[PDB]
């Protein structure tokens, strides 16, 4: 929603929405590395047990809400995606982000 | 003729029933990604029938008009499987 | 609770109630050949995500309403069940259906 | 509603409903893509949790209103449905947008 | 309440509660086998959607009322619990009875 | 005497824990049907513990008094398991 | 007398239990397709026992009335197996 | 919070609240060991199907409600967590609790 | 120094990423049973990563204060793997 | 005249049984290469039965023409297996 | 009471780590047929580790009290495996 | 030129079809490790296609922009395969 600052660049909902799209069953990793508790990854798998798309979505956008204020936001995501073994996705984000 | 239309909720369910191990390689050459598939699989753990349908519902909802039986025909062929399958579930 | 004429035979609730107990995770398959939209199969799977049973009852009985009159309402169901690779329950339904 | 200007095309509640009913659980996709806040998708969902269909409608109409006047606000609906992987409904809105 | 005659068997508000509480998410079945239509199960569920206890108790007493004097009422509850895989309960009743 | 007795909510819970992938076969030879087991895996998709738990409730309910620790004992052997579980969980 | 009735689940269970790797052929010879098998394997990745149990249910449900003990017997033979099985589980 | 006794110590709303926060899908395991009716677990799991946290919290505090008077419920809780394989939390509870 | 503190959620995730087949043997020499592992594979059919991580959360929970890196180390060795992972994954 | 007519799901499973350990060298003259047999040994590591059974399935999704029942004479005996097994399986 | 008590899931996880392709002849020498062999081998196609470990879990569940640590020595002698590998995993 | 862009999932799948057992060595010399291989195998125990497709996916996912058609090319020679596959899977 409101990710990043003017200097680094911003992340639109459409963008974040695109990340959620490129994530699969490895969502829990990106979430753990993003520092979400395991207890919570589980809790989300429950609240949306029949819909993967929503869990991947709710995880992101909720962490997004959390970090709504923070600066290093977009930085933490990229790092987490790197560590979750998705250089793949880390580079798209770094790219779109390219504008500040 | 029907060759340029779109399988319906019931017709898909039919196609799904008869497809096996290659339902995955098929939906890939149709336009789905490996990520779509994990969603099907995940959204329907126990039960492959339900998975293969979501797989096709996605593919029809993604390419709307362009999701013809023609497309399916090629796919089946592409994934090494008798293209007549469409003939049998259309009677 | 009001399916079929006397020529064909009827179908009580105890009846359809069982046709339901005889169905498993293939319920969607049935309701699709029955005429329900994937959109609606989904609307149901969701409303009772924590109760497979009520998912199926609700599926069948809600289709039993919309069938209140019509010709071979019962005939169709048998047809779907067969079409849903369940000659299994296609036959019991025809069985109990013996009276006309 | 008054959604649509003489130029592009209009959209009757009947056309809106045609949409709401063709949408499944991917509603939040369409929502977030239309700029709909995630706390709103969150709120709407909960404030009608037991009734999926009331959600898809409250979200779509609440938004159709905010677009009181506005230019190609219909193009927005179409582009959203499009990046929500539903060319499906997108084309049906193009087709209906065939009034003149 | 006053279910059954001075012979068939007796079931007081007490006993009726004993059963009410012993049921759960499968009540719609017991109700469905007892005669109640899916439309009323539906209604009772929506008139108390969140409070389960009440749904059960209200459904059981609503029927209790209707089977006023009627002879084969007690035996009908029992034949209904059996048909809802609750021999469990069906025996709680068979015993409460053999005391009168 | 405790053999011709029915296990409690607590005890089903405990027993369920000990059971591995042979629960499906145990509940099958105890009276439940393939149609019932699915209802269990579905209701608790990713929590085998509560699956196995509902399964024994289903059972204890379907058969009432007929569902005794004794018949529970036979189920254990019939599926190739040491029926001593019953005692090491009743101390 | 009994050879013209279909086997209960509690039975198909015991049948599958005592079947080794030959079950694969036995069911292809009973009417299912290689596909039906993948679906069974797909639906129970970890736990062969179940793969078989499901494999047989599909069979019974697909053919219903005709899925009889008689039909299984020929299956048993047709895949070089001692029919003593049926006569055994039936004890 | 009235859960405990003058000698051993008492637990505070937040203390239990922590316990609740550390439990997950396993909660039923605990609740049943805590001696809760499977029907009650069943009920709660229904009254709050969407909110996992609310299930865990309601279960826990209702249990506290009942054990209010009683001699050693903090023991039962510590033991139940231990038998649910959550030495994890059992210890966390002993730590705070153990003051007296 | 730190070999006495338990691994964090995030930490378990990283460890898991670096384990291949030896995880199963590993968690055994750590304190879980075939049952626990089966229940892990159970809860996450598709996707191993999730299986392994649970197995570990499983472990760390059953042994509270004792489920520590030290223990982790000893296990890693018991399954023939360089305890380097630990040190490196800690930078 | 059945010399010019391919087999089926129950036919291919009868020819696959009897064929000894030469189900790899036999298909090396019928029309299957190396990315075909090692694509069957893989899908099914164990059960050397369904590996042979998935090979002839490739005799009706990639072949069909010069691969029916007539190309079963120059193939069986092309690996020390007299083609008389074609008549005793068609009974 | 050392050679009269059965091992735990940790121990079997060792008697399986250090062994060759001759464990199967050794696991049949205890009470497992070809139905339990084509099963522990089927429920773990890749990661032969757990294949061997289940052979024993299939062994200690069918014998229980009579599945002593002496029984795991009854086969070692009958397969060329020096009967002293059971003391090096307990020293 | 196209050589400097990663292949799509359809492309990968097509390659996964024309590859035999050498895929493992290939994805290794490409950057994956014996671990990623096992997980791929463990995520799709039945169905080889899926394994290969997931490996390569994992490969693209790890190297991002560097997992190019050039690499696939090199990767092929690495394992002694004629690079024209890439051509006849691009036409």
């Amino acid at each position: 929603m409101n990710l990043g600052d003017a200097e680094t660049g911003f992340l639109t909902q459409s963008n974040l929405l695109s990340v959620a799209g490129r994530l699969g069953l490895d969502w829990p990793a990106v979430a753990l590395h993003l520092g979400v508790s395991y207890r919570e990854v589980q809790r989300i798998r429950h609240e949306f047990r029949d819909d993967l798309d929503e869990q991947i979505r709710h995880m992101l956008f909720s962490w997004a809400e959390r970090q709504a204020g923070q600066p290093g936001a977009v930085g933490l995501l990229v790092q987490a995606l790197e560590q979750s073994d998705r250089q793949d996705v880390a580079e798209e984000v770094r790219a779109v982000l390219e504008l500040g | 003729h029907i060759l340029n239309s779109s399988p319906s909720d019931r017709q898909i369910n039919q196609l799904a029933q008869r497809l096996g191990p290659e339902w995955e390689p098929m939906v890939l050459s149709l336009g789905l990604s490996q990520t779509d598939i994990y969603r099907c699989k995940a959204n329907h753990p126990h039960n492959v029938q339900s998975q293969v349908v979501e797989a096709f519902i996605r593919w029809r909802q993604r390419f709307g008009k362009q999701a013809t039986f023609q497309s399916l025909h090629n796919g089946l062929r592409a994934v090494e499987v008798d293209p007549s399958l469409l003939l049998h579930m259309l009677e």
